[PDB]
Formats: C-alpha cells, structure tokens, sequence
C-alpha cells in the first residue's frame, strides 16, 4: 500500500443554507472524495484507482451569519455510515460534547481520526460531519446562515486496491 | 542549477502555501477559531465499559427427559438477541453501535444426587444448527467443551469475530449462536423428573466502543 | 433512619436551592451583575452634619 | 418577637414597561409583602398575623432591553413612604449615587437595610425602590424595556403583633 504522510486535497463541500427559526436543524457534510462532480479533484487525480483508503481528515468549517444572530452548534462525527435524523441532547452531554455559540466561535478546524468498522474508507464508506443546531438559529428577520466546509488535507494516508478505469 | 537537479517526488505542491488569516473589523473575543478533534467518548454514567467483568444476561430454560438423546439441542441463544434483550444489561449494550466484545458464557443444571449426564456447551459461530437438530455429527465437532451437570458449573469465553477491524453491532443478526447439546441418555430413567432447569449467565469479559449511539 | 429522626424546625425549605446563573451568548464585560447596598448618604458639600456645633 | 435569620419569600413584583423616548422615566416598586393578591405568598402564609416586621430586604432586579439600547439607571431607595415625582440629579450626585448603563449592567441584587422612622414595616409602611432613567431610554424604533424585580429573601427578620384574621 502507498503511504502519504500529508496529502493536501483542498476539496470544498457544497455550502448549505439554514433559515432562521426555532426548529432543530442539521447540516450534513459527507466527506467522500471518491464522489465525482464536474471536475476531478486532487484526490481523484492521483488516487482514484484505489479501492479504499485510510487516514485522518482535516476539515475547515465556517458558519457565516450576521452579528445579531445566536445559535448553539454541535459538531458531531458519524462513522460507519449511520443515519441520524434526531439527536438526544442528553446523550451528547453524557458524551461530553461541547457546543459553541456561533456569535462567539464561528470558524474552526476539525480533526477526524480514522474510524471505520470495515478497515478503510471507500466509495460507500466515508465519515460524516453533522452540524446540529438544537435550538435552531435566531437571526434578524429572514436571515439565512450558511455552513460551508472544506476538506483541507489527509494526514497519515494509506490506500490499497486497483479498480477498473471506467 | 541545471538539469542534473535531483528531483524528490513529493505530493505536496507549492501552489498553496501557508494560509494566513487575520481578524480585521472586530475584536478577537468576538471571533474565535476552535481546533478540535472529533473522537468517540463513551458516556460517563453508562456504557458497556461498566459491564466489563459483570453479568449482563441470564436465562433459565428447560428441557424434557425425552430430549436427552445423543446430539439433541437442549437450549439455544442467539447472540444478536442476548445482546438486544429487555434487561438493563442488554439496554446498556444496544447503545454500542460498533466495537469489540469478548463474552463469557456459563451453564449450570440443577440435578439430584441420583441422575447425572454429560452436556456439551457449543458456540456455533455461523449459526448452522437450528434448535431442532439431533445430529451429533455437528455437535461433536463444534467448538466447546463437555461437562457433568450434577457436580459442576461450566463456563468459557469467546471473542466475537469481525471481518473488518471492528464489529458493527447495529442491525447485525449474525453474531453467533450458543447451544447446549445432549451427549447421552440420563443416568437413571425410572421414577425421575420429567423436565430440568438450566441457568445461563452471559457476562462481558471485555468491551470496546468505537462508535456510540446518540438518539 | 426511622420516625425517631429529630426534626429541627427551620423556615428554609429545600424546594429552591442554589440558583446558578451563567452567561451564554455574549461576553461578560457586556453583561455584568452588580451587587449594591442602598444606604443613605448625606451629601458632601451640605447637609445638617455641617451645622453640628454651630 | 420571633426572629428569623434568613427568610426566603421569592415574591416577584409586576414587570413594568417603559417605552423608548427622551422623557425622564421612573419605575416604582413598593416592597410590601403584606399586600395581598390572588394567592398568598410565602410571607403571608407564615407571618400575616403580625402587625409589623423588621429586616433587611434582598431584591433581584432585572432590565430586559435589546443589544442596541442605551440608558442610565439610578436605583434609588425611598423610605418612610415619601412620594417623589422628579429627582434632582445634582442631589443624587451629591449623595454619591452611581448610575449604571443598561447596555453594560442590566442585572443585579440590591440590599435594602432596614430604615423606617416608626420602627418597623407594616401594611402602610414599606420601602420603595425607584428605577430612575434621567435621559429616558434610547432603543430601536418602538422597543419597550421591561423592569422586573423579585423580593428574594429577608435577612435578620423580626416581627411583632397579632392581627385579627379577617
């Protein structure tokens, strides 16, 4: 298997809107570089022939709101490709998750350690990062906050396999 | 500097160097960058790591005298049910969605001082023996041990195997199948009880949680 | 613990214990709690205490 | 006379509105636990038979406004049941009263020492706390600030008398 200590990919995900309101909101960002779009990203140009890879992800996350907008933010990893519609805040506080007020901390970097039951990420196995606003978002009269993430790099990269070039 | 410059093939290109970022229009205490690491933390007041070393499941099934032929399956336990039952030990275990678990299982039959028969306690790992099996060809070769049911109480440990690195527990109906199999007819058969009672105690030898369920 | 527990009759009931209060959505320097004591202060440049003896 | 070192009563006064404007404003809060409403408060349930009491009051005060609202606040005690319509700011600064800007300090606790000429509080003798905004309140286009107080407890309580249960 090829090993890459640092592998920059600079892939930015789609920016996701959130209208202001009291309803609990979730923004899901899957981190699947094997996912193809209009252009092939730096990951696919060099390691798309692989069947699966392994390594820690670094993600730059950003929440753009007004200066008079309040919200609590829970950044939650989701491994092994599970689907969560609702979160139990009791469970999050029991796991010592700390929420951040987007009126004070609305920029950050998330290190995602490698966690997969199968042993590697793939086209079908990838981590998810869920931005969970439990109280919704309280903003000025029709605001939409935007949550945008960028997969910055992959640390301690390892990859195996050899797919067919379709 | 000429063409004999040695080239070290690196994947890091210098088309994007140190990305500086500076606060301009406000105070820092109003605009902070957090650097976190999203790791999995088991909860504080519960989570399978409290059951480590302790019992988490217990049944007491029965079997008749006429089921004590050679090979007959007496009691069965699907590990996907024992780990998803209704007790407090199980409900703490269904919260672990993926991870590792080495499980101890113990069996104990209550007998007089007259009757005594031998039983095998097998761990059918691929669930290839339904409870209506009187084969003994399959019983004799399955991993497990024989024990006398009158003076003894037999226990052993087994590790749940995963093809991957961890073991997904959520919606996993392929965790194994424990059986109690009869090797022989009873000691004395005349004027004897027509049914028996066996106790099964499943314990946790070791548990690791690589992902925890959150609502 | 039985009925022979001695009872000390107090007026303070435990139906409302320590009321913690924590700042969430802003900075402390923008949200302060003051604890004062409203006592009577005679003025500085006048007030009958200047006529004392006069 | 019965003596109570600490006597919690948790009586909240009526919340008083103030429209934004340049006119000088006053919010009066009388602290008369003998005053009856729909329900009997903790004070009356145990010490309504008394003719009069004595003790230091502790009051939690709260001013709810926007984040773009400015006002100067003078919290002024009024003993011996005097009525002040207007205050002389010269007199307040001569008595070393300190005003607080509600854009910086809009929550607090006021200790009211026992001051009465007669010797005790009663149904007719009680302290008053006046929240005096000399410059009015400057808020965003139709705001109303709300001033709310709660009589928290009575320290060093003492009471005498025995009224008729009417």
């Amino acid at each position: 298997c090829l090993s890459i200590p640092n592998f920059p990919v600079h892939i930015t995900g789609k920016t996701q809107q959130l209208h202001v309101g009291p309803k609990p909101s979730i923004a899901r960002f899957s981190f699947n570089p094997f996912d193809l779009g209009t252009v092939f990203n730096r990951f696919q140009s060099l390691c798309a022939h692989l069947e699966g890879y392994s390594g820690d992800l670094i993600v730059n996350w950003l929440v753009t709101c007004s200066a008079l907008t309040n919200a609590r933010l829970y950044i939650i990893p989701v491994y092994d490709n599970y689907s969560f519609e609702k979160f139990s805040e009791e469970k999050l506080i029991q796991c010592k998750y700390e929420f951040k007020q987007i009126s004070l901390v609305r920029k950050g970097t998330v290190h995602i350690p490698f966690v997969n039951w199968f042993g590697s990420y793939s086209r079908t196995r990838f981590p998810k990062l869920l931005f969970y606003f439990p109280n919704g978002v309280s903003g000025p009269s029709g605001e939409k906050i935007h949550v945008t993430v960028q997969l910055d790099r992959i640390l301690n990269f390892s990859g195996l396999g050899h797919r067919l070039f379709k | 500097p000429d063409f004999t410059k040695i080239i070290w093939p690196t994947v890091v290109e210098r088309n994007f160097s140190n990305p500086q970022s500076e606060i301009t229009t406000t105070l820092q205490e109003l605009y902070g960058d957090t650097f976190e690491t999203v790791s999995i933390c088991p909860p504080q007041s519960y989570g399978g790591e409290l059951l480590k070393g302790k019992i988490f499941f217990s049944s007491t099934p029965e079997f008749t005298r006429e089921d004590l032929v050679e090979g007959k399956i007496l009691a069965s336990f699907k590990l996907d049910e024992v780990l998803s039952g209704l007790g407090m030990g199980a409900m703490l275990m269904t919260q672990i969605m993926s991870g590792h678990a080495t499980i101890r299982v113990s069996a104990k039959v209550m007998l007089s001082k007259f009757c005594s028969f031998a039983l095998k306690l097998v761990y059918d790992e691929l669930m290839q023996l339904n409870s209506d099996t009187t084969d003994f060809g399959k019983i004799s070769v399955l991993p497990g041990a024989i024990f006398s049911t009158q003076e003894e109480e037999f226990s052993f440990d087994f590790e749940l195997f995963s093809p991957g690195v961890h073991l997904k527990f959520d919606n996993n109906k392929l965790l194994g199948k424990v059986h109690l199999a009869a090797l022989s007819a009873p000691n004395l058969t005349e004027n004897m009880p027509e049914s028996f009672s066996c106790t099964f105690n499943f314990s946790i030898v070791d548990v690791k949680t690589t992902f925890y369920n959150i609502g």
